[PDB]
C-alpha cells in the first residue's frame, strides 16, 4: 500500500504518500471450504464403486501409541465430513473403529473416505480415499492431516 | 550508540538522541543523492518513554523490538507504539525465528 497519514479531525487526501509493504499472513485452502458433507445416494454401491474407479491407500502400523485419537483429531475435524454408515460412535473408549465417511467436493465430484482403523492391539490401519474426483483421493490422505 | 534498529523500508528508528526522550523515532525519507554527499530526515516523533536503554534489537522481521533499559525489557509494538511487553532482564536471545525469546 501506499501509506498515507491521517488528521482525523479534518484530514487531507492528496495524491502523494509513500509505500511500504508489510508481509501478510498465509492463506491455506482446506478440504471443507469446498465440500458439502453428506450421506450417500447409494452407499452400498457407491461405497464400493468409488473404490472401483477411485482408490488410493495409505497404511501405517502404529507401535508407540495404540490410539485412534490423534488420528481422530486430524480426520473428523479436517475433512468436515460425517463418520459413519453406523460407524462413528465410540464412548470414552471402544475396541474397534471405522469411519466410512461423507461429503462431495467442488467441481461437482465427490470425495469419499473409508477409514478402517484396525486394532489388533497395535493399530495398523487402512485408510482409503476413493473419490468421484481424482484430485481428492491424493488430497484426503494428505488433507486429513 | 543509541538504541535503534532499522526497518528495511528505510527507517531506522532510533530513539532519544543521546539522553533526549525516546520521543523521536521515524525516518522513511523521500529522496536520493551521491555517495559522498549527505541526506535529509523526516520529523514525527513517537514515544517519550522513561526507561533509559542501551539496547535495541529488532524482531526478526524488524518488527518487534525489544529494548532493554533500566534493566527491564520493554518490547514494543512499534508502529503501534504499543508496549509490546516488559520484564526485567539480565541476558537475552531472541529466538531468531522471530517468535520466541
Amino acid at each position: 500500500f501506499t501509506v498515507k497519514d491521517c488528521d482525523p479531525n479534518t484530514g487531507e487526501i492528496d495524491e502523494e504518500g509513500y509505500e511500504d509493504e508489510y508481509v501478510l499472513e498465509d492463506l491455506e485452502v482446506t478440504v471443507a471450504d469446498h465440500i458439502q458433507k453428506v450421506m450417500k445416494v447409494n452407499f452400498e454401491a457407491a461405497w464400493d464403486e468409488v473404490g472401483d474407479e477411485f482408490e488410493k491407500e495409505e497404511t501405517f502400523t502404529l507401535s508407540t501409541i495404540k490410539t485412534l485419537e490423534e488420528a481422530v483429531g486430524n480426520i473428523v475435524k479436517f475433512l468436515g465430513m460425517h463418520p459413519c454408515e453406523r460407524s462413528d460412535k465410540v464412548p470414552e473408549n471402544k475396541n474397534t473403529h471405522t469411519l466410512l465417511l461423507a461429503g462431495v467436493f467442488r467441481g461437482g465430484h465427490d470425495i469419499l473416505v473409508r477409514s478402517r482403523l484396525l486394532l489388533l492391539d497395535t493399530v495398523t490401519m487402512q485408510v482409503t480415499a476413493r473419490s468421484s474426483e481424482e484430485l481428492p483421493v491424493d488430497i484426503i490422505l494428505a488433507s486429513v492431516g | 550508540e543509541p538504541a535503534m534498529s532499522m526497518d528495511a523500508n528505510g527507517k531506522i528508528i532510533w530513539a532519544k538522541h543521546s539522553e533526549v526522550q525516546q520521543a523521536n523515532l521515524k525516518a522513511m525519507g523521500d529522496t536520493e543523492i551521491k555517495d559522498g554527499e549527505r541526506l535529509p530526515l523526516a520529523v514525527k516523533d513517537m514515544g517519550s518513554c522513561e526507561i533509559y536503554p542501551q539496547t535495541i534489537q529488532h524482531n526478526p522481521n524488524g518488527r518487534f523490538v525489544v529494548v532493554c533499559g533500566d534493566g527491564e525489557y520493554i518490547i514494543y509494538t512499534a508502529m503501534a507504539l504499543r508496549n509490546k511487553s516488559f520484564g526485567s532482564a539480565q541476558e537475552f536471545a531472541w529466538a531468531h525465528d522471530s517468535s520466541e525469546y
